[PDB]
């Protein structure tokens, strides 16, 4: 769901 | 726009229980006129309940439902519904990751008791 | 008009819950597709969680909530809630005696679970 | 349980908009402390608008929607909604006939204003 | 969370309706499957009705509500009621200012009609 | 079944 | 809407 998006979901 | 907040009548007794649906531990604070009254902690990707209490609204009333995963606060949804004039539910959904299904911590405030 | 009753999306997964707010021993029947899915039976004063379950609303997503008390048919009020369009509450609150707080039993019916 | 019925702030203004959805005049009237405060009739399938109005609650707060066909009580389904804390909707639908629809004459009552 | 967005069921008839509270002109825009159906323009501090409109939901369902205020986007706020299980209000507030009343436009969609 | 009828059955 | 438009729009 767009770079900070994508972030968030590989972060977790 | 603000959410989770609730303005109950004064000195009423009023039911918060938690609901969680997600990897993340939820950490749910009910706040009566600025200062925490309930704390729930728990997991559960299957609805379980993390927490039910008895509550006073105290003196002004004020209710306000927070919602933190790993520290960092939920996105939360709220409304409020008033059944025959009489019986009220103030109901928080919060988002903690990207899926948007604002189920991860769900909150039902319930009033009058007993 | 009809209350209790509630269309689900079809082959859902959802949790339903009952909470107590009377003298009175309450019956929680909760039916999917007209077949009981779900009964709860306690008594509290306290609003005490007197059931909570995860059912499928299957086939044909029709779920209806029955309260008794004493073979008694309790008075019901429920309205669904959508926040977000995405988050769905199903409330009932029910009478079962003369003062019409209309909490006697509470029964919240929340999805989507995950 | 009665609907219809709902306790506003007191000396508050609010709108009241009524919609028509049947066959038959719909009669909307609108009783604020139990006195006749404003009266509306219109036929329409379409959703029409038969009236819209701002009136004040008074004293008591007390406001009560009533909705009759060629001079018959229609049964009345009703709740209110709170918007972050702040903005009211209070919500009446009614049925005249057999179809439960419930549409027949639909009534928006909302505040504040201004 | 999105808000002012709504999954109607498809291909169905909903009336959706204006009012308007604030100083500042209001432009209120509806979307059916993304695309422009409804655009109503106007201003009042009394509630006035600015637009009243039957559309279809179309093959989506989709509804979107959209508030502007010379060109910039209100805050919204939203949520769908069901009342026995029939009749559907989708609600809307809008905040174009910082006094966060939420009714600078207050749009109500409701179905079904007929 | 009448004019009246007929407007009823219609509208319905 | 000119200068003292602007002003009550801004002070607004
Ligand atoms: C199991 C998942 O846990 C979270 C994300 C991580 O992973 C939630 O946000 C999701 O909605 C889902 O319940
Ligand atoms: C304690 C009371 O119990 C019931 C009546 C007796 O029994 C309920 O109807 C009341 O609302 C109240 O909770
Ligand atoms: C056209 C119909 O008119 C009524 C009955 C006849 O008359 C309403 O009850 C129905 O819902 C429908 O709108
Ligand atoms: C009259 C005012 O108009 C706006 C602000 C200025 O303009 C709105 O935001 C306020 O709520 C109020 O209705
Ligand atoms: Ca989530
Ligand atoms: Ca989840
Ligand atoms: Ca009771
Ligand atoms: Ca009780
Ligand atoms: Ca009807
Ligand atoms: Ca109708
Ligand atoms: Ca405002
Ligand atoms: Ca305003």
């Amino acid at each position: 769901x767009x770079l900070l998006x994508c972030l968030x979901c590989l972060l977790k | 726009a603000t959410q989770g907040v609730f303005t109950l009548p004064a000195n009423t007794r009023f039911g918060v229980t938690a609901f969680a649906n997600s990897s993340g531990t939820q950490t749910v604070n009910v706040l009566v006129n600025n200062e925490t009254a309930a704390t729930f902690s728990g997991q559960s990707t299957n609805n379980a309940v993390i927490g039910t209490q008895v509550l006073n609204s105290g003196s002004s009333g004020k209710v306000q439902v927070q919602v933190s995963v790993n520290g960092r606060p939920s996105d939360l949804v709220s409304a409020q519904v008033i059944l025959t004039n009489e019986l009220n539910f103030a109901l928080v959904g919060s988002e903690d990751g990207t899926d948007n299904d604002y189920n991860d911590a769900v909150v039902v405030i319930n009033w009058p008791l007993g």
